[PDB]
């Protein structure tokens, strides 16, 4: 709540799905990215953002998995 | 007359000549001059020792490389 | 012993031919020269590991079908080699077999994992290769990557009709400078690299001082080539212009020796180290630029007084 999740029991039962469980990676949709930033501010400078539709995306993913960074990718749609 | 391949020098197998010397046991050399780099290309691999290397010496199908090799060799031909 | 006097020879003449090797690594381990000299190392290797990869075809193990101590010997050599290197037996299967063969024998696989395996260092812990208290991983491992592209770098260089000498291909250099440099902004998001941390800080500001002379350089490239087609080759031009050739050809003697400097060193990094580069050229392209100006101010204001060249371009 802090970040800045909503107060809503909806939003708090699907942060604490999320967050609680991770043998599988979580797949957000949220219209407003709100939940974007939300992430950001749990993880801070380690927050590293992506999108499967930029062009360095080859390469950026492989410095980001190599090296401990906690990685959002922007547009899940496209995969 | 057995060989010897060295650099035209006393380098890895000084001990060696000195005990063939002193067995007064004849030899020939193959001898890698100063500027003969290519000339052991030519032969670096070609030659069949167990493994390929300097210095050689082969005699009656004892093909030896590994200075320890060698000059164990040398020792043994006089029971030594 | 082995079968006879002649299988039992040469297990010790094996003995022999492995340590001239598991000694080969450790004389050059203690040594400040390390980090360089394992390069010519690995690239010996091959043939000497390659007559143990023949021996290993038609055979279980090292000197037939059963275990022999020449085996053992080989075996400590590998597992030495493989923390120096990760892809020692990658190039060589029989001996990653080979390899697995011998940690698979039950009683040595259970031993590893017992109480009685002393598991690490790999040589004495004074040693710089394989000594210390913890093995370290990938961080050092990615940054020679980077550091072995970077004194290689070749640049397209092709003379054009008149004098000066062009760098063709950009995009290339171009693309791995800022990759690079990427890599080593993810390398602060690891947990081990804080003291190996400062030596990455070193190599960090030499190229984001090299992607400073970068994104000047192609600008002067660009924009010399393109003023060229323009006042280079004719009288005419040049000849309406004045104080813009004279200004053109005093900045073509510049670049001129300050690109042969530059190719001659044969290390596009080197450059970086080169006396007042990013100051000359951005002198350069600041020059260029007032030229393109100029040249845009009097088309224009040759444009307003025959306003039919609006129409022309």
């Amino acid at each position: 709540l802090e970040c800045g999740l909503d107060k809503n029991d909806y939003f708090l039962e699907n942060m604490s799905i999320v967050m609680n469980s991770q043998d599988a990676v979580p797949f957000l949709l949220d219209p407003s990215s709100h939940m974007i930033t939300v992430i950001s501010n749990y993880y801070g400078n380690k927050t590293v953002l992506l999108s499967f539709l930029e062009e360095g995306f080859v390469k950026r993913l492989e410095n980001a998995i190599r090296f401990g960074s906690v990685v959002i990718i922007q547009d899940g749609e496209f995969f | 007359s057995p060989i010897l391949g060295y650099w035209k020098i006393k380098g890895l197998v000084q001990p060696t000549r000195l005990l063939l010397e002193y067995l007064e046991e004849k030899y020939e050399e193959h001898l890698y001059e100063r500027d003969e780099g290519d000339k052991w290309r030519n032969k670096k691999f070609e030659l069949g020792l167990e493994f390929p290397n300097l210095p050689y010496y082969i005699d009656g199908d004892v093909k030896l490389t590994q200075s320890m090799a060698i000059i164990r060799y040398i020792a043994d031909k006089h029971n030594m | 012993l082995g079968g006879c006097p002649k299988e039992r020879a040469e297990i010790s003449m094996l003995e022999g031919a492995v340590l001239d090797i598991r000694y080969g690594v450790s004389r050059i381990a203690y040594s400040k020269d390390f980090e360089t000299l394992k390069v010519d190392f690995l690239s010996k290797l091959p043939e000497m590991l390659k007559m143990f990869e023949d021996r290993l075809c038609h055979k279980t193990y090292l000197n037939g079908d059963h275990v022999t101590h020449p085996d053992f010997m080989l075996y400590d050599a590998l597992d030495v080699v493989l923390y120096m290197d990760p892809m020692c037996l990658d190039a060589f299967p029989k001996l990653v077999c080979f390899k697995k063969r011998i940690e698979a024998i039950p009683q040595i696989d259970k031993y590893l994992k017992s109480s009685k395996y002393i598991a690490w260092p790999l040589q004495g812990w004074q040693a710089t290769f394989g000594g210390g208290d913890h093995p370290p991983f990938v961080i050092e491992k990615s940054l020679n990557r980077i550091k072995k592209f970077w004194k290689e770098a070749q640049y397209e260089v092709i003379e054009h009709s008149s004098g000066l000498k062009l760098v063709r291909e950009w995009d290339v250099l171009e693309q791995a400078c800022k990759e690079d440099l990427e890599e080593l902004v993810s390398m602060k998001a690891s947990n081990y690299y804080k003291i190996f941390e400062q030596d990455c800080l070193d190599l960090e500001s030499k190229l984001t001082k090299l992607s400073e002379i970068q994104v000047n350089w192609v600008e002067v490239q660009f924009y010399w080539l393109d003023l060229y087609g323009i006042l280079g080759e004719n009288l005419d031009i040049q000849n309406f212009l004045p104080l813009e050739t004279s200004k053109f050809k005093s900045l073509t003697s510049e670049y001129k020796m300050i690109t042969t400097r530059a190719f001659q060193l044969d290390t596009t990094i080197e450059v970086i180290h080169i006396p007042n580069f990013d100051t000359t050229l951005k002198l350069t392209i600041d020059s260029l630029k007032m030229i393109k100006s100029s040249l845009s101010t009097f088309l224009e204001r040759q444009r307003r007084q025959f306003p039919r060249f609006y129409f022309l371009g």
